This record gives structure tokens, sequence and C-alpha cells, in this order.
């Protein structure tokens, strides 16, 4: 490193130059008395929207404010405060005599954009990096409680998957299982955050693979195998066929949680699990229309 | 063999509850967390930037639902004409709907502070005028004319080379926190409502366009807070996704 | 609806005086001008005058100044077209219009039934 | 205490105060977190930055 | 003082008189990847010079019934000059842009560009118009390349999400009153330190008339809008035979 | 006092004919000119205002161009009930002076 521009280069310089920080905010920002101005120059109340920048404009400059100590607490908008509560992510059906599990057991690949409430939370950001806690609420259909031994096992991407209710793969020797009984309060455990990235991002621009795109594997548009954190099997432990038709429900409880990258929330109703597709002939406004802009 | 005495609430299973959970993979460690532009640690961070506000919710028709982002302004007879009208409820069914404060406020039943409304002038270079805006408080029915909504809080916008205005609708609520206010009851909660008017006219020279558009950006102060967070409203699922 | 009624067919003689109403309903009286318009039969459209009923305002043709009065009884939300001493020159379809609600520039967006006064001896 | 460290908030500035009863530290109470806000990371994330009283475009 | 800018890089020097400001995305610099933060134990390169310059794309005509157009990073130099052919010839691709966004009328031209950068700008299909086939985008749609592509619903954004919140995200306006070009500083965003330049498009670029073009009969009716773009503190690594997608 | 003239005084076309009219303004109205539609018998009906705008509940085949002192009303594809009276007002100035009038018939 002997030439000038070598010395004084900028390559290699890691660290984040960031022109803003962060500052403790326990509750809303006070007001301050402010009397009348009548003066020229200076105009708070005239904005460039063109800069991309929000209003700095506050009371104290647009009208004469009295001092007011807002105690207000920000402590509930926060990603915690907003994320740690159990939603419905999955349901799972074991029916006696049908065609969906028929055979007493069920594989369900993870996946917690089967429900709207959820997803249209969860899809508020981009990237989101936290460890959730599951619980699974089995009973009949009717909502009867029956004394049924139930499995429940999480199988990873790459681990043998049951294909029948009396599997190998069922003596879990390695695949943490839970072994509940309907009689039981609803099982409930804690998962880390088990992603090869930092974050679980729910959208992905881009394939996961590389080789021509055609219109046969455009499904795979979208797929993002970070994501993909494996199956939920669950079974009625027995050889024989159970007494009872079943079904488990199981709610997430995001926590520890940290989102990167906001973003504008749905306001089409969703179509298919893990895609943005929506109804193109029935597109609807945000919100509620009115005859006249002068009317209300 | 300790004594011990389970109460009520044992075995139930409340999904807002703060508890400790069985792990399920021992001495697991997670993919470390490397920096990631854009981190949100409140929701209020949101809140405060400005979105597009529909004051022209006319249009329902997939066709022309751009023209709902913003509304005309042209060359009237110097009567004081009244150019728009909305309400001032961010909670509440309407132009704020479409907003990240109206559509995050779905999600809270309760909201206190300060709005800001930025209007943005896109007309010609050339193009003078001047509106007034006007916040009338709760109480105050729709203003029949200028003279009527000068009564209450106003802003004089002038276009010239800052294209923005500010209208910052102060909070003045009896209570300290408000629901969101809809038909009924509950209209006891409402905001107000912000009205523009022809200050002077809409004017402008030959050879440039005689209408043009306003673009309202709503946000919300740094005093202005949620509480009680709850399920939204705003959209309902049907046809439960496949 | 917003609409506008007028009084009805209407039979005079040359030089007595005349008053014919219009009553604007489904809309504001104090916020739109309402003007008038004539047609001779057999003849077009002739713009008279236009009246803004709050704080009454009233531009006149040329052609009709000093020959009639437009006004404006924002109380009963009614334009009148008061006439001092009829001619025989009278006789046509009167109209009471509204312009449009965006701007005064956009012409008579709305339109009355049509009043036929008829003035002979 | 003497437990492994694997949450997902571990490596942050944000102050957590939780109970946990496992050695793993996911399994812990959410906890509260920390309250501190940026608005200008999305408000006002202009390289040149103006003031309230001063005009945006001069 | 603010309206007056020029921005240098490489080889390349854009001088503006009508602008705005220089939005910095989420108020981050583009940097180069720590070596904490570092996956992959080969050494990358730094071309800087060669490419962290601006290079031109397209150009559109904005018309008085435009919908809007959306562009893919960094799907749109894949194939433009030494960034494209790094590109093509490495796996891991990492860099921030500078965005520079511009469309110059008269001052009795009236309109408004909403210019916004969507990070993971997923497009969404009609689904076969009633929303019962579950249809994809093709690959031309997904990445249209330096050309760009045509919104055919600007209002959800071809995804579903409204146009009225999209300026969460950094953005500018192009106010033809006020100014006639918007530029966007946006740093590398991703949940990984490096990633593939062929497979993955971190971001969109959404140029969209809100308020609509609009002149009189006499001016002008050709308004064309250039979209510039500059890679920085740009890092390649994994170099084999070059690949093109 | 602005004196407007409407060209054709009259013409005649069929059902699909494409039927023009010209409006002449003898001062510089900008785009202040609005195009009134009157059956036999009936009221006149604003068809378009600010010389291009198309009224609310008007069939699109209906388009209005010119600015300064020359105006045209274009019929795309005429149909039975566009037989009627077109006239052209001026709004810019008072008087707001009407148009002669251009009369559509079916031809034969
Ligand atoms: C004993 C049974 C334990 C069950 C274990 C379940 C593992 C939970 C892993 C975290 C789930 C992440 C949420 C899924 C992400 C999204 O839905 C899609 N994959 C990406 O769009």
């Amino acid at each position: 490193d002997r030439v000038a521009d070598m010395i004084e280069s900028s390559i290699g310089n890691s660290v984040s130059r960031a022109l803003t920080q962060a500052l403790p905010a326990p509750t809303g920002q006070n007001t301050q008395v402010s009397s009348h101005r009548l003066d020229t120059g200076e105009v708070p109340a005239l904005q460039a929207a063109e800069i991309g920048a929000s209003s700095n404009t506050s009371d104290e400059s647009m009208i004469e404010t009295r001092c007011v100590l807002n105690s207000h607490s920000t402590a509930e908008t926060t990603l915690d405060s907003f994320f740690s509560r159990a939603g419905l992510v999955g349901e799972i059906d074991l029916p006696l005599e049908g065609t969906t599990n028929p055979n007493g057991y069920a594989n369900w690949d993870i996946d917690i954009t089967g429900y709207a409430q959820m997803r249209r939370k969860v899809e508020l950001f981009t990237y989101m990096r936290f460890d959730a806690e599951f619980t699974f609420v089995a009973c009949t259909p009717t909502g009867q409680v029956v004394p049924q031994l139930l499995q429940y096992m999480f199988v990873p991407p790459g681990a043998p998957k049951p294909e029948s209710r009396e599997s190998l793969a069922w003596q879990t020797a390695t695949n943490p299982s839970v072994f509940v009984k309907l009689t039981d309060p609803p099982a409930q455990v804690s998962v880390p955050f088990m992603s090869p990235a930092s974050a679980y991002q729910w959208f992905y621009d881009g394939y996961p693979t590389f080789g021509e795109h055609k219109q046969e594997k455009d499904l795979e548009y979208g797929a993002c195998p970070n994501n993909m954190m494996g199956t939920f099997s669950v079974r009625t432990v027995g050889s024989s066929k159970s007494k009872y038709a079943l079904v488990v429900r199981i709610y997430m409880r995001m926590k520890h949680v940290r989102a990167w990258i906001p973003r504008p929330m749905r306001n089409q109703n969703y179509l298919f699990k893990a895609n943005p597709n929506y109804a193109g002939d029935s597109i609807k406004p945000t919100g509620t229309s009115r005859n006249a802009i002068t009317t209300l | 063999g300790f004594p011990t005495e389970l109460k009520p609430g044992t075995n139930q299973f409340l999904t807002t509850d703060d508890g400790v959970s069985a792990p399920i993979l021992p001495n697991f460690h997670p993919t470390p967390c490397i920096h990631i532009p854009g981190e949100v640690r409140n929701l209020l961070e949101l809140c405060q930037v400005e979105t597009i506000l529909e004051v022209n919710n006319v249009p329902t028709n997939a066709t022309s639902l751009m023209e709902r982002l913003r509304f005309p302004v042209s060359a009237q007879a110097g009567k004081g004409e009244l150019c728009a009208v909305f309400r001032a409820d961010p909670g509440r069914d309407g132009p704020w709907q479409s907003t990240m404060l109206g559509q995050l406020c779905g999600y809270y039943t309760q909201w206190s502070g300060s709005l800001e409304v930025t209007f943005m002038f896109t007309g010609s270079f050339m193009a003078t005028g001047k509106m007034l805006i006007a916040y009338t408080p709760p109480g105050g029915p729709l203003p029949k004319d200028r003279a009527t909504a000068m009564l209450g809080t106003h802003v004089i916008w002038d276009f010239g080379l800052q294209s923005s205005v500010t209208l910052v609708i102060p909070w003045i609520s009896n209570t300290h926190y408000r629901a969101h206010a809809r038909d009924g009851v509950f209209d006891y909660y409402t905001t107000g409502l912000v009205s523009i008017w022809y200050q002077t006219n809409y004017v402008v020279p030959i050879g440039a366009p005689n209408t043009a558009y306003i673009i309202a950006l709503a946000a919300a102060q740094k005093n202005f807070t949620m509480k009680l967070c709850k399920d939204t409203s705003h959209i309902l699922q049907t046809a439960s996704i496949q | 609806e917003v609409q506008l009624v007028q009084s009805g067919a209407e039979v005079k003689k040359p030089g007595e005086s005349l008053k014919i109403s219009c009553k604007g309903s489904g809309y504001s009286f104090t916020s739109y001008w309402i003007g008038w318009v004539r047609q001779m039969p057999g003849k077009g459209l002739e713009w008279m005058g236009i009246i803004y009923p709050g704080d009454s305002d009233t531009r006149y043709s040329p052609s009709f100044q000093g020959q009639v009065t437009i006004s404006a009884d924002k109380s009963i939300s009614t334009a009148y077209l008061q006439w001092s001493s009829l001619k025989a020159s009278d006789t046509a379809m009167y109209y009471c219009a509204r312009l449009h609600s965006s701007s005064w520039f956009y012409g008579m967006d709305v339109w009355g039934q049509g009043t036929t006064v008829t003035v002979s001896s | 205490s003497h437990e492994n460290s694997n949450s997902a908030t571990e490596g942050s500035t944000i102050n957590y105060t939780t109970i946990n009863y496992y050695k793993d530290s996911y399994a812990a109470t959410a906890g509260k977190q920390s309250l501190k806000q940026d608005p200008d990371k999305f408000a006002n994330p202009v390289k040149d930055i103006f003031t309230e009283m001063a005009a945006p475009l001069k | 003082s603010d309206r007056v800018a020029q921005l240098t890089i490489g080889n390349s020097t854009i001088t503006t008189q009508e602008a705005a400001n220089i939005i910095v995305g989420y108020g981050e610099w583009p940097s180069y990847c720590s070596d904490d933060d570092a996956t992959a134990v080969d050494k990358p390169t730094r071309p800087d010079v060669s490419v962290n310059r601006f290079y031109t794309l397209d150009t559109k005509l904005w018309e008085k019934s435009s919908k809007g157009w959306y562009w893919k990073f960094p799907d749109v130099l894949t194939e433009t000059g030494v960034f494209g052919q790094n590109a093509q010839f490495h796996y891991l691709y990492r860099s921030g842009f500078c965005i520079h966004v511009q469309c110059n009328a008269s001052k009795f031209h009236q309109g408004a560009l909403l210019v916004a950068i969507l990070p993971e700008y997923v497009i969404g299909t009609v689904a076969g118009g009633t929303g019962t086939e579950d249809s994809h985008p093709p690959y031309i749609q997904t990445q249209p390349g330096a050309d760009g592509f045509e919104l055919q619903h600007p209002y959800v954004l071809d995804a579903g999400i409204p146009i009225s919140q999209l300026t969460v995200c950094p953005h500018q306006w192009i106010n033809l009153r006020t100014n006639n070009c918007a530029t966007i500083i946006v740093p590398y965003m991703n949940t990984l330190p490096f990633d593939s330049a062929l497979n993955h498009c971190n971001f969109g670029l959404l140029v969209v008339p809100i308020s609509p073009l609009d002149f009189d009969q006499g001016a002008t009716p050709v308004i064309p809008i250039t979209i510039t773009l500059a890679p920085m503190c740009s890092e390649f690594a994994g170099l084999r035979q070059a690949v093109t997608q | 006092d602005i004196q407007m003239t409407q060209s054709p005084s009259s013409l005649s076309a069929s059902v699909g004919d494409r039927v023009t009219i010209t409006c002449r303004a003898s001062q510089s109205i900008s785009s202040y000119l609005n195009w009134y539609q009157q059956k036999p018998g009936k009221a006149p009906k604003l068809l378009i205002y600010a010389a291009s705008s198309l009224q609310s509940g008007v069939p699109s085949r209906f388009s209005g161009s010119g600015s300064g002192t020359d105006f045209t009303l274009t019929i795309s594809s005429l149909q039975p009930e566009d037989f009627a009276t077109y006239y052209c007002q001026q709004s810019y100035s008072t008087p707001r002076t009407f148009g002669p009038g251009t009369k559509v018939d079916i031809k034969r």
C-alpha cells in the first residue's frame, strides 16, 4: 500500500455510517408554551414534501399551546407489545373416515401464512427474527375432551417424514416430540430462531435456484428455503385406529422480536398460502367511499 | 412433597400470557444477527411517517382507484368556495384508512396526541393561489361557508417555492385518550372536521392548465400514542386462504 | 336528488309585472350560482344572468339588464326572475339552472323543468 | 446466570428483564423492551438536515 | 445550497440544478461487509472504480395516462458493463445503490411522480381475475431487466398492497413545479451478508405518477423519465465461470 | 362581448357515423367552452365542460377538444339518441354567450 490513492482509500470501510441515533422515548413528548409569532423569513408551517421526509412542524409553531406534561407511555407500541400474543397459525384435522388425514396421522408444513390475522400482522415488516411459543389445543370437532394420546413431532428439513401412523420416524430418537393427552391442558413449547439466515423474510424477490425459469417452474418464485423450518407431524399413539375424530389448533406467540424494513400493509384479500396473489377483478379501495368530497 | 394449592386459572390457556415454556432444542444457538438497515423498535416510529390520505374517496371502480389519491383545485368565482372536507378521526372509516397511521390505529383501541396533514400542491410553477385549511373541534357542525370555518383552528396556505403546507390538528380532547369514533354513541370520540376552502382564488396565466391537484399526506406528531391493542377490523377475510 | 322546480306555465298581458320563481332542492343554496336562460320559440338558448344567492351577487347580460331583475331568497332557497313591465317580445321558455359544483366556469350542470311565459293581448 | 445464551435478542442494543427456568435463553419470558425510538430513520432520512423554522428548499 | 447538487462517482458526474435533497435509505450509508458479519472465507474482490459508477438505464415516456413502472435491483445492471461481468462471473454479490431519477419539464407542465424503493418487491398475479387459480408471474415480469416493467394495477402495486402507504419506504417526489430529479441512496438490505445478483433482487424501484401529467397544446408533448444508478461499496466473491441465470 | 359561432349550422348522419362540430369564439376563452345537448321539447343537458371534461353520466362516445378560439365536439359513433341540437357556450366572460346551435338529423 504505497500509492497515495490506496493510502487515502475508503475501500473496506465496514463501519455503518448512520446519520440517526435512537433516543429513549418512554412517554409522549411534552408540550411547551408558545405565543404568537409575527416575523419574516422563517416559516415552520411551510414544508417541501418533494424531499421525501415527514413534516417537522409542531403544535408550538402553528398554534398557541400550553405546557402539557405528557406521561402517556409508549411501552404498548413496542414489537413485543404487538407480537407477543398467541394467534391461530395452524389447524390439522384427523377425521375417523374422510379424505384429508384418514389414517390417524397428519403432516403440516410449518407456515404461518394460512390465516389472515397473523399473516397481515407479521407481513407489516419484511424481515423478522424471533423465538416462538407454540401452543397446541386438541379436541373433537364438536369440542369435546376425550381420553386420547397424541404424539407431536417436529421434523426439520431432511429428516424422515412419517408415511403412516406406525412408521419408524415416530421412534423420535432425535426429533423433538411431545406426548400429550386431550384431557391434559393444551401443549405448549418454545422454539428458537432456526433459520439459516439472520431473520425470517416473509417476502423473497427471487428464485431459490439457478437455471432457466420457464413457465412450469414459476411456483418457486418467492420460495425462500430459509423460512422452511420443516414439518409438524401429529399422530394418534396406537397401532389401531383412534375412536374419535380430532382437530389440533396451533397458536404461535412470538417473543424476543426484532423487525426490519416496514412495508405497506395488505389491503386485498389473501388468496393462497405464501403468495401475494390477489383477485384482479375484485380490487377494492383501502377504505370506505362517499358520494362527494364536500359532504362527509 | 412440598405442600401447594393450585388456584383458579389453572390449566387455562391465555393467548396474552407472558410465561416460560419448555424449549425443544437444548444447547441450540441461533444464527448470529448481522446488521440489517431499517430496524423497528416501536410502532410509533411508523406512525410519524406521512402516508397518502385519500380525501377523494369518491371513486370505487378498479379502473379509477388512482384518482382517489389526490383532489382537484381549479379557478373559482372568488366567493370562498369549499374545496374539500373530511373527518379528522384517524381510526375511523374514511380517508384515513389509506394511511399507515390509520391501519396501525385499527390494531389499537385508544389513541392520543396531535395529528398532522401535509398538503402538497402539484400544479404548474406559474399557477398561484391561497387556500384556507381549517380544523373544527368536536361539536361544531360542518361549516357552511368560509366565514364559519375561519372560527376554528386554521392555516392560510400560499402556493410558492415551497409546494407543501402542514395543518397540525392539535390534541383538543376532553379525555386523555380517544377511542376510535364511529356512528352512534362513539361519535362522542369524534376528533372534528377538516375543511379546505379557497382563500383568494386559483390563478394561472395563458398557456398553463386551468386545474391542478392537491395530495394529502397524514402522519402523527411526537406526542402521539396508542393503547389497548386489539384485532383490526379495517379488512376482514373471506374465502379462507388456500 | 339535486333538482330545480319552476313555477309553471304563465300567461300574462303586455305591461303587467311577473315574477317567475325556481326552488332548488337536494343541495345547499348559498353556495352555487343559478342564473337564467331564455329560449324564444323556434330559437336557441340565450344567457340572461347569474345570481349567487348567499350574499346576493347578480351578473346581468347587457341585452337583459334594465328589463328583468334576478334575485334570490336564500331562506326558502328560491331564485326569482322578476319583471317590471312585460313586453310582447317576452314570450319564451325560461330555464333556471345551477352552475357546476366544481367551478362556476364549468357551465350550467343542473337544469330545471322550464317555465313557458306567454304575454299577449 | 450460568446457562446458554441463545435467545433471538442477544447481541442488540435493547434491554430485557425476563424470567427463565431452563438453561436455554430463548425459553425465557418476553419481559420488557427498552423504550428507544428512532423516528428519523424513516421520517427524516435526509443527508442535509433542515430545521422547522427553515424553509426546506433554499 | 440545497437545490443544486453534483453526484460524482467513478468516472461519472451528475449535475442537477432543480434538486430537492439526497434521501439516505433508513439513515444508513452503504458499507462493506465486516469481518464479524462475513460468512464466506474467500477474499472478496472490490473493483470499485470500474463498477461503482453511474449507469444510465432506459428512458420511459411519461404520458397523461401512464400507470407507472418498476425496476428490480441488481437485475437492471446484471448485463451492463464491468458490474454485470463481475455479477455473472461471481456467485456472491453485495452493494448499495445511489438511484437518480430524472424528469425535466417546463414551468407550465404539472404532475407528480412518486419514486420509491420497496425492498423484497414480490409481484402478485391477478390469480385468473376472479382469484381461483394460483398463477405466478413469468420471469420477464419478475425480472424485467434494464428495460423495466409497467404496472398493471398501480393502486395495489401489482402485489395487493396500497400505493398510499408506499411512502413508508425511502422515497421522493418529482413535482414538476418544484424539482426535476430525485436521488435515493439505499444501503445493502438483506438477511444475508452476501447474495446472488442473478437470483434474488434486493429491492424494486417504483416510479408511479400520483398526480397525472398535464400541459397545454403547443407545449412539448414528450416528457422523458430517465433512471440512472450507481452501485456503491460493491463486493463480489465466489469466482467461477460466467453465468447469466 | 364574446360572439360564439358554430359550424355546420346543421349536419346529417346515420347510426354509427362519426359526427364533428366546431365552435369558434371571437375572443380567446382559454378552455371554458361548455357543450350542451338539447332534444326537442326538453331542457338543455350539459355534455362537456372545460372543452374536454366529460360530464358524469355521459357516454364515452362524446369528446371535446380545442382551446383559445377554436373548439370541437366529436361523437365517435352516432346513436339514435345523439340526434339533437348541440350548443356551445363560453364561460370565460360575462355575458356567457351561447352558440347559435348545431342540429344533427338522420340522413336519407
Ligand atoms: C413438538 C412440535 C414443535 C413444533 C416446532 C415448529 C417450529 C417453528 C419454527 C418457526 C416457524 C417460523 C414461521 C414460518 C415462516 C413463514 O410462515 C414461511 N415459512 C415463510 O413465508
